[PDB]
């Protein structure tokens, strides 16, 4: 910027590595010298894709008879399949759909080592209670959403002409669960676990006949004597029946198998792409890197072998074959830079010309712009390691002296 | 490489710039030193070291074999993962990690470098070789 | 509900024998975890010729565990009589976190035929019975054992050739000797190699009818059935829970001659599993014919940190037991089996309350 | 006697061992932090963006910044006090010769 | 309700601009045009920044 | 002794480890510069 | 724990951890300066004497 404001003169600092020297020191005069810039990066030039490819997952249960009561949940584990959300939503009127750490994106796209579904039936009019800041009788004693894992809640209306969803007569749940000790004075809450059941529903039976029923149960010293008890309550019953969905899912305790349905094309094989810089997704598991053909180590059945580091660095495919993996490395970039002159070279630091006057082989890489004078110096300014200098012309190119 | 991160990245500063510019620093620093010491040893006359150098005095250890034997030794006995200052990028991809923790082969992974000393070995050797010479006069 | 046959048509059950003294043994097999006994495979993953801390469910170093044999029942002659059994099925475990089972340990060695002591053979693998559930409590004659609501039982059938794996209501029978009768001792199951363990076809449900002369099956909401082929390996087993179902994992699928469990099914049983005990066995042999069984033994599991050193072919062999002791704690905490000689800090030996005030 | 004294009773011969692994330290802290999460879902930011949406996706990202920029302090610090430390000692190794 | 600003900010305080977007809604889908939403608002017809 | 954050300490890596190994290390040179400076003070003859 | 539920309960317990680890990293970078300090200081003492 000019004293009066206007710019005359800039820099795209990503042009090159000469501009990203100047830009690192916010100038447009720097000091002579070699500089380590950004690494040329590498870009894929392709991807491989791997999913399970089969059976879809199956919501055919949740779909047929009397939904359960909150605090009866039932629960359909998915695994090893192709889910599709909106195969199951379509069924219902849809009032509230909402996610806690995905994205309402991704829960419809992305790959699970397993979902889980928990399904009840459940009056809209306490929609309230299922939050997780809620403290009413139903976070407290019937049913809570994990914390540890994304989940999603779904709550809809079931339809007048889906009739294999039968309705109960009333929505019940449990208001009141809690332990009396042996000594018969202490009286403590048991609280429901994310993800879990209730211990009182074994006492609580799947519709409560009254509003304010009592139960009750004598344990066992095995169980810590006592008593169990606990109380119900009813919501009266809507001209639909109202039910809630609990969706979790976990993202790697196993291959992450249970994946959106994939139309797969063979240019996202690995064997067609060995060599190359590909993005992946290996049954979940993504980034990006190079497929070589190795010998097969770690365990088979476990899929992807990983390092100490915790990277993915070999990969079992469906194809028989085991893959090494490495990261698509970059080139590393130094500017070697001639204040005086305004001119400069580059030098890609332990790489083999064959990657890259034309390029030039030394000691410490390949250089580009320096020019080979079997010249030798001892007042060595711009100094490129080993016993090798840049030695400005002066102005023309730089050459390459050793130090003598 | 994702920019979303370096979108983020941006509201800290010029951190980079400055990671770069100390290491700079430092690197130079380390060039420095190493000019500096060796034009302190770099003697101004010394004797021809010829094989038999030392009389009685059995120096053959000592003598250029170049590097000493002794050198050479000291070498060998310590375990120093090569760098690859000519090639190592290519070594890493031609023939992978060494072992597990390859410290040199994630150097293009994990984004960091190691630069090649300011002289090579025949040059390291030529000054304490000339050095030697001058002892005794 | 799942159909899983009839009900057992007899009036009675057979009598069973308990006699705990003769099942008193002290025959110890600590978890070694140096041969990395007890180890579950970290589940998602492999690894490959490397050493790494993994925080997992393991058995602690040195657990005895706690050790079940199954043994012969009476027999005269040729006509066996009654059941033999140990006082296993009052005897009821929290489950916790799960457990894994050595099984068929000694098998091979010279054993004892528990019960006849006097009498030796050689030993045999025999695979464990269990029944888990979320609650239980006694018997109508006041024993303890009956768990209520829907059971998983872990009934291993055919004389060893598959596993049988069952979540359902157990509805005691109130014949002779049955659970809600009269002279109840306790429930066991049983099979008859005369009859049972043809050297062909061997009766896939022998145990599972023995089992349902005590209860009846009713609400059965699975029954799985897995195949095991018949050796005299030592293998593991093992059982844990999470929201995804009960976990069941072996050694003999994957790493046969190894020992690292795999898993192998999982299976739809949600309401939390609090209590444990084991079904006991007993072979109605005849007398001239007894066998000596190998005991099991059953290690909990807890959340502990163990170092794992990985093969090229990715099993574990080795491990250390991060908490187990100050030297432990060093090798994990430099991530190594070899450390420098020298003198080292280590975690602090921590109090524990005894008590509370208020 | 020399000759073969390069073994573990030899001080200076271990000293020269130890720069050499001081030197892999350095880089060991580089190489292996990558991998941690710092509190993260993740410890790749293509996964958190794969999951996440912005508000919640940039205070994912910028765990694993923080971490990260932690990591480069503390190895361009330790650079620098190594650097000095060896440039102290280049001078006294010019005194010794 | 208000997001990233305070209710007593949003009447306040100066701005480059305030974009208004309005439209016909029924309360009844009030939910659905939470941020946490998945359901067919949020997803193909409205979203705010 | 919190297990809680035990867990979440876990997600910070090797954390323990480094500050372990670098006291010892730094412990370990202290012992070394007082057996070198003695070794250097001590007299191989002395009077009485 | 006591007071707060997991989601919240996490960053509060983050907060300690952060502040401690990096009290934990200044006490060893201190240490680590004082002993290469008092190391050099040991060679000028073994010059002195
Ligand atoms: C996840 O799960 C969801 C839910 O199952 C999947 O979403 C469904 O995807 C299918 C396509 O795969 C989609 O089907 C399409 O429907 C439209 C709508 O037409 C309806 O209205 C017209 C009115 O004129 C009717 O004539 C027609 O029959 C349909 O009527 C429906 O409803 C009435 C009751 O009101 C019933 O009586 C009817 O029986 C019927 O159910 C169709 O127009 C569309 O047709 C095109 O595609 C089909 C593919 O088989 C093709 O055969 C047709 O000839 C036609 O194709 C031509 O035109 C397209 C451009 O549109 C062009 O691309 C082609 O090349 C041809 O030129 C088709 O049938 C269904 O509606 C979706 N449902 C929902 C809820 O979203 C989702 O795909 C799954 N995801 C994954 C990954 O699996
Ligand atoms: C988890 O598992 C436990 C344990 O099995 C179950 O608890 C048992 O529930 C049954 C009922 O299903 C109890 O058995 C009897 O229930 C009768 C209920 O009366 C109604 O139903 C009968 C028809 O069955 C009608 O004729 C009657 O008019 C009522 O409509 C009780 O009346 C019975 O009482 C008898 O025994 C008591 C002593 O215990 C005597 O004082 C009575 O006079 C009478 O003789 C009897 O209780 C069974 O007892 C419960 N067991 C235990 C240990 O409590 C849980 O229900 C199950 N949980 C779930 C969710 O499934
Ligand atoms: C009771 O007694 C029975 C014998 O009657 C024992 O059973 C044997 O147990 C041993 C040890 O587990 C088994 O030996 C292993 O066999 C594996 C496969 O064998 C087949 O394939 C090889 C060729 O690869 C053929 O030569 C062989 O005939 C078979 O067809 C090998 O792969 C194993 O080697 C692996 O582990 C070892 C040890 O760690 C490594 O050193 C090797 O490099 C390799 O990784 C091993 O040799 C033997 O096969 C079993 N025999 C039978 C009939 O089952 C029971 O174990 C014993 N029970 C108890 C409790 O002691
Ligand atoms: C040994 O144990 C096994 C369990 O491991 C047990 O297997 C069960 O056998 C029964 C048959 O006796 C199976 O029940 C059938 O399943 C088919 C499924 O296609 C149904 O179509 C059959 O329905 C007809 O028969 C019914 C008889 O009750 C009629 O009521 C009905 O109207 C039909 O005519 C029938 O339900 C059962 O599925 C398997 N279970 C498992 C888990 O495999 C086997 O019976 C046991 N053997 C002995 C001798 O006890
Ligand atoms: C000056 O000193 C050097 C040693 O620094 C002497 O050289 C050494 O001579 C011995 C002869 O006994 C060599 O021993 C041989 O070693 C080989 C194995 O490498 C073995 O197979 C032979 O059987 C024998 O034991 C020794 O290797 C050699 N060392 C070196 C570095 O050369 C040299 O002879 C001395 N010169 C004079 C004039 O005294
Ligand atoms: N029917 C039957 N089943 C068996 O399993 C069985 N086992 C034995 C032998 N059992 C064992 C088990 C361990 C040791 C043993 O050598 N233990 C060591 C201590 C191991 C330790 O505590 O670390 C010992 O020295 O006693 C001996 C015999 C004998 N008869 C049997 N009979
Ligand atoms: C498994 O790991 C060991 C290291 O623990 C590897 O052994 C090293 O191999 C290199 C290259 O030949 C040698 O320079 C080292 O001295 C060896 N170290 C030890 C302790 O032996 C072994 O090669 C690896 N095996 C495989 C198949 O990768
Ligand atoms: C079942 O038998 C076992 C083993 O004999 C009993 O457990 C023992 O109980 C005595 C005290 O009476 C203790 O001193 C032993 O150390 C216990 N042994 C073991 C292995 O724990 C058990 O109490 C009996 N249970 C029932 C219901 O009779
Ligand atoms: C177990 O399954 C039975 C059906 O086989 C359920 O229904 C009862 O069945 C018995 C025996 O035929 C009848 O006497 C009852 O009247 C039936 N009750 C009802 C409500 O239909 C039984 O409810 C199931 N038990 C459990 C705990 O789910
Ligand atoms: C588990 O083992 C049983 C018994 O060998 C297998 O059942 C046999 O299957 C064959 C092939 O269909 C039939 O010809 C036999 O008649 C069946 N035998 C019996 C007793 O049913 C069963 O298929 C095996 N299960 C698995 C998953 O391998
Ligand atoms: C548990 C038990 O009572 N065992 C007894 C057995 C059985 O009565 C017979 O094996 C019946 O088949 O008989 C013995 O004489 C024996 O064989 O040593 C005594 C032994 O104590
Ligand atoms: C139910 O299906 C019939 C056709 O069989 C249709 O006329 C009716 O409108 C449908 N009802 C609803 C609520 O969609
Ligand atoms: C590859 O895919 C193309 C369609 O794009 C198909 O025509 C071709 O036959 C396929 N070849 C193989 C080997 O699958
Ligand atoms: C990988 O190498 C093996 C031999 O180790 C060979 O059998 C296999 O066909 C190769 N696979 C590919 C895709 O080249
Ligand atoms: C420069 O040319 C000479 C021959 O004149 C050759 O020996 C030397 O290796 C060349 N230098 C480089 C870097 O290629
Ligand atoms: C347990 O024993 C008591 C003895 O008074 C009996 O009343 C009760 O019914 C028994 N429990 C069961 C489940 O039968």
């Amino acid at each position: 910027f000019s004293v009066d404001g206007y710019i005359r003169r800039a820099i795209d600092c990503g042009f090159n590595d000469l501009s990203q020297l100047h830009c690192s020191y916010e100038s447009f005069d720097v000091e002579s010298g070699v500089y380590s810039v950004s690494s040329f990066e590498a870009k894929p030039s392709g991807s491989v894709v791997e999913q399970a490819e089969g059976v879809e997952c199956d919501f055919s249960p949740l779909l047929s008879g009397t939904p359960p009561q909150v605090y009866n949940f039932k629960r359909l584990v998915f695994t090893n399949c192709n889910y599709n959300l909106t195969k199951l939503l379509s069924l219902f009127s849809v009032n509230d759909f909402t996610c806690s750490q995905i994205s309402p994106a991704a829960i419809a796209s992305n790959c699970y080592s397993s979902l889980i579904l928990d399904y009840f039936s459940y009056p809209l009019s306490m929609k309230s209670d299922l939050s997780v800041s809620s403290a009413g009788p139903i976070s407290q004693f019937n049913y809570k959403q994990s914390f540890s894992n994304p989940t999603c809640l779904i709550l809809a209306t079931v339809p007048h002409n889906l009739t294999t969803i039968t309705k109960p007569l009333k929505y019940s749940y449990i208001n009141k669960c809690s332990r009396l000790l042996s000594d018969d004075r202490t009286e403590v809450p048991q609280l429901v676990n994310a993800n879990q059941y209730s211990p009182c529903v074994s006492i609580v039976p799947s519709t409560v006949w009254e509003d304010g029923d009592y139960y009750r149960k004598q344990l066992s010293p095995l169980e810590g004597g006592g008593w169990l008890v606990a109380s119900g309550s009813t919501v009266a019953m809507t001209e639909q029946l109202q039910m809630g969905f609990g969706i979790t899912v976990q993202y790697g305790t196993d291959t992450n198998s249970v994946c959106p349905k994939l139309e797969f094309a063979n240019d996202t094989k690995i064997a067609s792409q060995l060599g190359n810089c590909v993005e992946y997704s290996l049954y979940g598991v993504s980034g990006r890197g190079v497929f070589q053909n190795c010998t097969a180590v770690g365990v088979r059945q476990q899929r992807f072998v990983y390092d100490a580091y915790q990277n993915l660095v070999g990969y079992y495919s469906d194809d028989g074959n085991y893959y090494c993996l490495r990261a698509c490395v970059s080139v590393p970039v130094s500017v070697i830079y001639d204040k005086e002159t305004k001119t400069h070279a580059t030098l890609f630091g332990s790489v083999a010309c064959e990657h890259i006057y034309g390029p030039l082989q030394t000691p410490v890489g390949c250089v580009l712009g320096l020019v080979n004078s079997s010249l030798f110096v001892e007042d060595c300014k711009l100094p490129l390691g080993q016993s090798l200098c840049a030695l400005p012309d002066t102005p023309g190119e730089m050459r390459l002296a050793s130090i003598a | 490489g994702f920019q979303k991160c370096e979108q983020l990245l941006r509201e800290y500063g010029q951190f980079c710039s400055k990671i770069n510019q100390a290491l700079h620093g430092a690197n130079l620093r380390q060039d420095d030193s190493v000019r500096n010491l060796f034009a302190s040893v770099k003697s101004s006359q010394s004797s021809p070291i010829i094989p038999g150098f030392g009389g009685d005095f059995n120096l053959t250890l000592l003598e250029p074999v170049a590097r000493s034997a002794i050198e050479d030794l000291l070498f060998d006995k310590v375990t120093i993962a090569d760098p690859g200052y000519m090639q190592g990028y290519d070594d890493c991809m031609q023939q992978g990690p060494a072992s597990a923790r390859d410290l040199i082969c994630a150097q293009y992974v994990a984004g960091y470098k190691v630069l090649p000393p300011l002289m090579d070995v025949n040059m390291e050797a030529a000054y304490t070789s000339s050095l030697l010479g001058s002892i005794a006069g | 509900t799942v159909d899983v046959g009839p009900d057992s048509v007899k009036s009675a059950c057979i009598e069973v024998d308990i006699q705990q003294t003769f099942f008193d043994k002290t025959w110890p097999r600590p978890i070694d975890v140096s041969k990395a006994d007890g180890i579950i495979y970290p589940q998602g993953r492999t690894y490959s010729n490397i050493t790494i801390t993994y925080q997992g469910l393991f058995p602690y170093q040195g657990d005895h565990g706690d050790m079940y044999v199954y043994s012969a029942g009476h027999a005269t002659g040729t006509t066996p009589q009654k059941l033999f059994v140990a006082n296993y099925s009052q005897d009821v475990k929290q489950f916790a976190n799960g457990f894994v089972v050595r099984i068929g340990a000694a098998a091979n060695s010279t054993g004892t035929v528990i019960i006849s002591p006097s009498t030796s053979a050689t030993i045999r693998k025999i695979y464990p019975a269990f029944m888990l559930g979320s609650s239980v409590g006694n018997f109508s004659d006041g024993k303890m054992g009956r768990f209520f609501n829907h059971t998983l039982v872990l009934l291993p059938d055919g004389c060893g050739t598959l596993l049988r794996a069952f979540y359902c209501i157990l509805e005691p029978r109130s014949g002779n000797h049955c659970p809600a009768g009269n002279s109840y001792t306790s429930f066991a199951t049983y099979h008859t190699p005369a009859t049972d363990c043809s050297d062909g076809n061997y009766n896939r449900n022998a145990s599972l009818n023995s089992f349902k002369e005590y209860f009846n099956l009713r609400n059965c909401t699975f029954m799985y059935t897995y195949n095991i082929t018949e050796d005299e390996i030592l293998e593991w087993f093992g059982i844990t829970q999470t929201a995804q179902g009960v976990h069941l994992f072996s050694s003999r699928y994957v790493d046969l001659y190894g020992g690292n469990m795999f898993q192998f099914a999982t299976l739809p049983v949600y309401d939390t599993i609090k209590y444990y005990s084991i079904i006991p066995h007993s072979i109605r042999s005849i007398q001239s014919d007894r066998k000596a069984w190998a005991a099991f033994y059953v290690y909990k599991l807890q959340p502990l940190t163990f170092l794992l050193d990985f093969s090229v072919d990715g099993y574990i062999r080795r491990a250390i037991d991060c908490g187990f002791n100050d030297l432990s704690q060093l090798h994990c905490s430099y991530e190594s089996f070899d450390v420098e000689s020298g003198v080292y800090s280590v975690s602090s030996f921590e109090a524990k309350p005894s008590g509370s005030v208020v | 006697a020399m000759q073969t004294g390069f073994t573990t009773t030899n001080e200076a011969f271990q000293k020269v061992q130890d720069a050499v692994n001081n030197n892999a330290q350095a880089l060991s802290k580089l190489a292996s932090e990558l991998s941690n999460t710092f509190g993260a879902i993740s410890a790749s930011i293509g996964d958190i963006i794969q999951r996440l949406d912005p508000p919640e996706q940039d205070a994912q990202i910028d765990r694993l910044i923080n971490g990260r920029l932690t990591t480069l302090n503390a190895f361009v610090a330790q650079q620098l006090v190594r650097s000095e430390s060896a440039a102290l000692s280049a001078q006294l190794a010019k005194d010794k010769v």
